[PDB]
């Protein structure tokens, strides 16, 4: 492989947004998770309720789902594109996002590939 | 002719307003300190309300907000 293990991610989540297989936010990803049509999730570390992460944290073990862990929200929800492109090209209107499952993977195998090879690597 | 105004009514007439709750996802389950996760509230016997889609703890009955299924 060339590309980089955490940047990897934004080719699944584009392609994601392209094929409608997002569910974005706690309420969304918990009800997603429920109806264990989840593939993977992801988990924003930098979050003020412990109560939050201890959830997302228990529904992802107890469904046997791989979760990962991002640095902050903000860049979580400019790699989701719950964002606004300026003249310029940078997205000044941000909404984040502390919670995210993807439902349905994009059709592309390298994207995949990495991703796979890391949470093997993590087992 | 001209039209004639004659403005009075009940004075007015107010709009429902919406609830704002947060974070109600967290309501719906129970925590122990093994990690376990208990459903406290009851999942609809529906079709599309399977899983995910929880019912109402109303103080006499369960009620779903998404197929008005009630239940004693
Ligand atoms: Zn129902």
């Amino acid at each position: 492989g060339v590309m980089d293990v955490n940047t990897a991610l934004q080719e699944v989540l584009k392609t994601a947004l392209i094929h409608d297989g997002l569910a974005r936010g706690i309420r969304e990803a918990a009800k997603a998770l429920d109806k264990r049509q989840a593939h993977l999730c992801v988990l924003a570390s930098n979050c003020d309720e412990p109560m939050y992460v201890k959830l997302v944290e228990a529904l992802c073990a107890e469904h046997q789902i791989n979760l990962i862990k991002v640095d902050d929200n903000k860049k979580l929800g400019e790699w989701v594109g719950l964002c606004k492109i300026d003249r310029e090209g940078k997205p000044r209107k941000v909404v984040g996002c502390s919670c995210v499952v993807v439902k349905d993977y994009g059709k592309e195998s390298q994207a995949k590939d990495v991703i796979e090879e890391y949470f093997k690597c993590k087992k | 002719k001209k039209r004639k105004k004659k403005s009075c009514t009940t004075p007015k007439k107010n709009k429902h307003k919406r609830k704002k709750v947060k974070l109600a996802v967290l309501k719906y389950y129970k925590v122990d300190e093994n990690g376990k996760i208990s459903r406290l509230r009851r999942e609809c016997p529906s079709d599309e309300c399977g899983a995910g889609v929880f019912m109402a703890s109303h103080f006499d009955r369960h009620y779903c907000g998404k197929c008005c299924l009630t239940y004693c």
